[PDB]
């Protein structure tokens, strides 16, 4: 039975209640389909979960024929190494590596600083990152003044212990930026989403799949509409691991066969 | 030891092919040797020396450096990328899995059935089936419904691809009835369709998505377009290909990755792939 480890991220995983029951409500949608929802134990609840990313754990659950248990990660976080000397993964690298899970199902970005103690699937999304802000105020992109050189005037961050924060450690050149950033960082993206809403947070460097979906949605936001970085999201597995191979073999087939396309129109467009 | 047979096949930008100097290779080259047939009638042929550039081999040259590896270029002589024909692969990917090659170096996509038979390194520059139509034409992505059923509209939209090779491959599998209309409209190669979009006799060329972003980036006039890379049917990437079980593949896919993360990547993309267009 594999331990899969997931974070609450839309589009790609929805946290909703569980009914009165323990049981999931039933949805469709708009075009007919039936919503897929797994219990997902999370911070300790069971609840429901559903997504772009959990129903491509389905498929990967029945292409592969294994059973699952899905739980949040406990912290809530992505995962950044982090010194304690030794050094530990937080986030759900932490939980993989430790053994609390077996296999990472989440918009999870594929770096080298991860790759170098775990195993990466193939991608199952293309990606990149952006920055999101409210409408009214309007940035250039990457390189508008107000960010360059920051100030207190103008609050810009993204997500604390991301793949994000690691891009924005490693460059010697954005120094003056993540200075900046680790002051104002959020614990979680609709933390700093809603901040935004609420006009306490001015622009939110983020994963252009989750700030684009949330402009198409929320229309009292927008992005910048550039991409300054590209990256993509894999499934996480142990350095080992049995199923790394199939889990890769299997992304692959769905890009190929329509799938991953369809998932990409229930969820993100 | 470290020192490695690697094949690669022109495809500018990312191989590009020149002689050599008349009067070594040259400048941003690398030696790349090509057996050349004397005729079609021998496997009887001879080695020549060439010279090879491009975003791909700059991709081999910072590899090289930091793996730690020599080796020998070659272009392969009998296919293209890598298709399997009675069960028997040919092209870049033939070397590979019958080991005159431990790895493949070009604008190589990453797909299931390759991936059955080789190891790739994760993808170094993404790409996919992707539309490119005159400025002005409004379309989606390959899955529009004026492709998977043309004659719903008046008059039908004319399209086509490059045959035998993995976008036709995919559309017919995929689209079995759009495969089939477009059957009609099949073009001779990348920059016939080019001519066939800019002369209005095509409406839409179906293709690799990095090709066509390539191509609309240095078209003159910058008349042709792609669709936005959201639309981009089944997502993928041009990746190195090794032997099942290579042990270069970690450091490979490491150093890989700390290209596009430190950006050395988004350097070689505007050094060979960005141009005039947006
Ligand atoms: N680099 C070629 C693949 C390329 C050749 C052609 C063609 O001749 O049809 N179309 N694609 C292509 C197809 C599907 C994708 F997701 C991305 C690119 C290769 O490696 O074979």
């Amino acid at each position: 039975r594999l331990k899969i480890v997931t974070i609450h991220q839309e589009p790609f995983v929805y946290v909703k209640p569980t009914m009165s029951d323990g049981t999931c409500k039933e949805e469709f949608t708009v075009n007919g389909d039936p919503v897929k929802k797994v219990i997902c134990t999370g911070p300790t609840v069971p609840q429901c979960c559903y997504g772009f990313c959990i129903d491509l754990l389905i498929k990967l659950a029945r292409t592969m024929n294994f059973t699952y248990e899905v739980h949040l990660v406990a912290d809530g976080k992505f995962g950044t190494q982090e010194r304690v000397n030794k050094k530990e993964w937080n986030g759900m690298m932490g939980e993989l590596l430790s053994g609390q899970a077996d296999m990472i199902v989440a918009p999870l970005t594929i770096n080298n600083e991860r790759a170098q103690y775990i195993e990466f699937s193939k991608p199952f999304k293309y990606q990149g990152l952006t920055i999101l802000v409210k409408k009214g105020t309007r940035i250039t992109g990457i390189n508008d003044p107000r960010l360059r050189n920051p100030s207190d005037k103008f609050i810009y961050a993204t997500v604390k212990q991301s793949s994000v924060d690691i891009y924005f450690r490693r460059q010697v050149e954005l120094s003056t930026m993540y200075r900046h950033m680790e002051k104002h960082n959020y614990e979680s993206a609709a933390e700093a989403i809603q901040a935004v809403r609420d006009n306490k947070l001015h622009a939110f460097i983020w994963d252009s799949a989750v700030l684009e979906f949330e402009a198409s949605q929320k229309c009292d936001l927008v992005t910048t509409g550039e991409l300054f970085f590209r990256s993509g999201f894999g499934i996480g597995m142990r350095k080992d691991s049995p199923w790394k191979q199939n889990v890769s073999l299997s992304i692959l087939k769905s890009h190929e066969n329509g799938f991953m396309e369809d998932l990409d129109k229930t969820w993100v467009r | 030891d470290n020192h490695l047979s690697i094949v690669t096949l022109e495809e500018a930008p990312f191989v590009i092919v020149e002689d050599i100097d008349p009067l070594t290779c040259v400048r941003n080259t690398v030696p790349c040797r090509k057996f050349v047939k004397i005729n079609n009638s021998t496997n009887e042929g001879m080695n020549v020396k060439k010279c090879c550039k491009g975003f791909c081999i700059d991709i081999l040259k910072k590899l090289s450096r930091t793996v730690k590896f020599t080796y020998d270029l070659y272009l392969v002589t009998n296919g293209k990328h890598g298709k399997k024909v009675n069960n028997v692969w040919n092209g870049m990917i033939g070397e590979v899995v019958y080991q005159r090659a431990v790895m493949a170096v070009g604008s190589l996509t990453i797909n299931e059935e390759r991936s059955e038979v080789v190891d790739f390194s994760v993808p170094f520059v993404e790409t996919g089936i992707s539309v490119m139509v005159s400025r002005g034409t409004q379309v989606t992505g390959l899955s529009d419904k004026k492709f998977q059923r043309p004659h719903d509209y008046s008059p039908p939209f004319r399209f086509g691809t490059v045959p035998n090779g993995s976008t036709e491959r995919n559309i017919r599998n995929n689209y079995p009835y759009m495969h089939q209309y477009m059957t009609r409209f099949n073009q001779r190669g990348v920059e016939d369709a080019l001519v066939s979009l800019k002369t209005g006799k095509l409406d839409a060329f179906i293709y690799d998505a990095a090709v066509l972003n390539y191509k609309a980036g240095r078209d003159e006039g910058c008349k042709l377009v792609t669709i936005g890379s959201g639309y981009i049917f089944a997502t993928t990437g041009y990746g190195i290909a090794l032997q099942k079980g290579s042990p270069w593949k970690r450091q490979i896919d490491l150093a890989l990755l700390q290209f596009v993360g430190d950006g050395e990547m988004e350097e070689l993309e505007t050094l060979w792939l960005t141009g005039i267009c947006h």
